[PDB]
DNA sequence: ATCAATATCCACCTGCAGATTCTACCAAAAGTGTATTTGGAAACTGCTCCATCAAAAGGCATGTTCAGCTGAACCAGCTGAACATGCCTTTTGATGGCAGTTTCCAAATACACTTTTGGTAGAATCTGCAGGTGGATATTGAT
DNA sequence: ATCAATATCCACCTGCAGATTCTACCAAAAGTGTATTTGGAAACTGCTCCATCAAAAGGCATGTTCAGCTGGTTCAGCTGAACATGCCTTTTGATGGAGCAGTTTCCAAATACACTTTTGGTAGAATCTGCAGGTGGATATTGAT
């Protein structure tokens, strides 16, 4: 197991791009790039947080698509199609 | 031709927005979206796995939230006579969701 | 206990389809769309029988009848629908007590 | 003694498509109340019915349109997010693979040839 | 003509110094001759929405009377839970 | 007639707003409220009652949600690089929070 | 029977404020604020131990579910204090049995 | 044959003051399982009486701060909503009489060259 | 408003990745017959609310005055969108212990009953504090 | 800066409506003993995650130019804040009375329990077919001049 570090950045300009794009945004300054990084950092950790508690009360290791449903519902994000 | 042709800025974005508001597909790489959840999964529990659909089912609530949230900064831009989206009108759109950043 | 061990998992697949060909006959549907609805329904299913439950619980009510849920229908969903889905469910305990 | 006769269900006899007999079972079975009248499940699968319903026809005219046979989740998204009543309901829900609506604010769109005057 | 005297035009009573006043306590200093108009219409959707939840609820009960439970309970689904008035 | 004293716009202003975050007692008139809640229910059913603490829970929720809307409409107002909150500041708040309508 | 049977958190409220700040007192308005706001967190973490026993098809809730829906449901540093003292409740009452 | 020992409360035995045969009531009656175990309601209690006394706590350093001996709702708002944790989990909550925390934005005060 | 490049939409065309269709199996629904619980009809209680009205009262309405805001217009220069290279970094495809059954026996907990006694409604008691005077201090504006 | 004009805070006193205590009592907590449920070890087991490598292949980090957007500056029009009177709707405090929430009893009606019989719904293996992608033209976009 490699221990994992400086990750984020592999969520490249073009791709953050591309998301304010579906999202109907014409022009975006420079400085946006890694505030919008650390917001999804801290969205994604709350999740993970939930799901592995729901992990752990089964004594199971390994984090089902459910779990992240129940994690996303309790935060008010409902998400369709991966299961109940 | 003695110079080579180029559209002026403001018309490919515009492409590119009816080209990704007509498709579906993920906008964000697989490889690193799973490699940043399993490190920040790491500092919560050791030896963990992950199923490819719980990965999946992250990518796709996180690219959703992210899509509305550029939604309503567009908004708060325009908002201000700008069409330039900058960190104060996501910070902004947050205060008024109520979330705690 | 079989020779081959295999589970049971229960959708509301195949009744989505049925109502599917009734209204498009001429009509298919993929898998994570079938997906979709499935938990559609269940969500809806979860709101009104929790709401129902907590009606029913704030009456001291140990049954929860065509009454509450017709409530948590109105409360739950807007307008029109609400009006409609009422007139169906109304349609169908008539017809249910008298097709004994 | 016994006649025992042929089976009937009870979607059958309230002329509807969905299990009435399963949803009674899933009452009882998830702590919603200690007893389940005969009704309530009737109603309720009806309801559920209506809804399916109203949904697989939007998206069944959203598809015609694209000129597609076969539902796919984008077209159960168009569907939604064009009924309002859909969208209230649905409002704070994510469809996989759904997308989004098309939708350009106008003040993002060129100037016009007014700009090209000539 | 019994009782129940028809009730109209009853929206000027939340008068243009009181809208100003929760203004003020939500830190605003200038306020344009539009807003109120603006404001009152939202009011009023807030409420038809709270008052048809409570008055099912009041349905439900047989009960003609309106409680303080049947409005913490509508405004609870509306997310908007109010404390100080049981439950 | 001589040497009268004015305070000049925005003093007066602040100290209203100074008092009334200092208290916690109602700003609406409780019987115009009374009248436009018998109003909006005979709307729905006829002769409906309330009790008295009904109606000062409708005030309390009320207020809560004017107030709250307000401190977002002045953030929007802020970030336009204005002072006056206006129409349209009301109504992104509104779309923002999901108060659509 | 009479006049009627209510019930409410009031008495156990005042001693848990008499232990900590012994010289204060309470309005009735505050005390049905608390009664409300127990009721409210009660529902929560009963209501999230029901889901969580019904996703893992058990029928018994057990000092497990409580735990972990207090640390899904509190935010950070509140949680592990809120466990501590459940934790040290459940060891001293099977203790003393 | 029968001797009765004397009662012991649940509470007692736990170190808690919050009751455990009531909340032990109210799981079962409110279909939230078929049954309850016996630790769940002393932790729940437990739970409970932490964060009673965290927001009693809040509240009565706000009344000594305004000189007031009494704990009024004001008191409990101010408390939760300048505790980040508390203002998360009552983010949605409403404190009838409780008025609003002071706050007013930077630029609309007037300039400080006054004088 | 004609001209070069451009992207994007519109008609055939194929095999393939599902999507539909069809046999066998069985948990799960439904059908009898009893027991056990009920929510609705009727009656009686008394108590919370409603209509209306005589008298302050402090709140609101109109009507004046004006400092200061908004919105529009204009310009320096900085910003980020298009676009050409060539390279990392990603994509697909091979290759080599933990989630899900089955059993158990035993910790834990339902169910009925009796016993004790803690909590709660209400009469008495107490007491912190709104309210009201009054003095001394902090903000404010014109000058 | 200097100084008259208004607000704000504190010190003090006093009657009192709301908060705290003492009776009384009765429905519910708690102990005791049968009988019942299911939870954690312990042993399969099969299947699906984890590294690892190798051959592509294409998207993006770098670097370049240049249209045009932001934000600073000025300033004229108007326009809401502030304040002086006079109406006048809200507040209080009764007076009458009226009908409806709450509780109790009894009931035919309705649902659970327990068993047996029977069948629609799932799982898997066989056919159907709609369309991702590819091929080839035709025409709306955009821009330069």
């Amino acid at each position: 197991r490699k221990v994992l570090r400086d990750n984020i950045q592999g969520i490249t300009k073009p791709a953050i791009r591309r998301l304010a794009r579906r999202g109907g945004v014409k022009r975006i300054s420079g400085l946006i790039y890694e505030e919008t990084r650390g917001v999804l950092k801290v969205f994604l950790e709350n999740v993970i947080r939930d799901a592995v508690t729901y992990t752990e009360h089964a004594k199971r290791k390994t984090v089902t698509a459910m779990d992240v449903v129940y994690a996303l519902k309790r935060q008010g994000r409902t998400l369709y199609g991966f299961g109940g | 031709v003695k110079k080579p042709h180029r559209y002026r800025p403001g018309t490919v974005a515009l492409r590119e927005i009816r080209r990704y508001q007509k498709s579906t597909e993920l906008l964000i790489r697989k490889l690193p979206f799973q490699r940043l959840v399993r490190e920040i999964a790491q500092d919560f529990k050791t030896d963990l796995r992950f199923q490819s659909s719980a990965v999946m089912a992250l990518q796709e609530a996180c690219e959703a939230y992210l899509v509305g949230l550029f939604e309503d900064t567009n908004l708060c831009a325009i908002h201000a006579k700008r069409v330039t989206i900058m960190p104060k009108d996501i910070q902004l759109a947050r205060r008024i969701r109520g979330e705690r950043a | 206990g079989k020779k081959r061990k295999r589970s049971r998992k229960e959708s509301y697949s195949i009744y989505v389809y049925k109502v599917l060909k009734q209204v498009h006959p001429d009509t298919g549907i993929s898998s994570k769309a079938m997906g979709i609805m499935n938990s559609f329904v269940n969500d809806i299913f979860e709101r009104i029988a929790g709401e129902a439950s907590r009606l029913a619980h704030y009456n001291k009510r140990s049954t929860i009848t065509s009454r509450e849920i017709q409530t948590a229908v109105r409360l739950l969903l807007p307008g029109e629908l609400a009006k409609h889905a009422v007139s169906e469910g109304t349609k169908a305990v008539t017809k249910y007590t008298s097709a004994k | 003694g016994k006649a025992r006769a042929k089976a009937k269900t009870r979607s059958s006899r309230a002329g509807l498509q969905f299990p009435v007999g399963r949803v009674h079972r899933l009452l009882r079975k998830g702590n919603y109340s200690e007893r389940v009248g005969a009704g309530a499940p009737v109603y309720l699968a009806a309801v559920l019915e209506y809804l399916t319903a109203e949904i697989l026809e939007l998206a069944g005219n959203a598809a015609r349109d694209n000129k597609k046979t076969r539902i796919i989740p984008r077209h159960l998204q168009l569907a939604i997010r064009n009924d309002e009543e859909l969208n209230k309901l649905l409002g704070r829900v994510t469809i996989a693979q759904g997308g989004v609506l098309p939708n350009i604010q106008a003040v993002l769109l060129p100037k016009k040839t007014e700009s090209h005057h000539k």
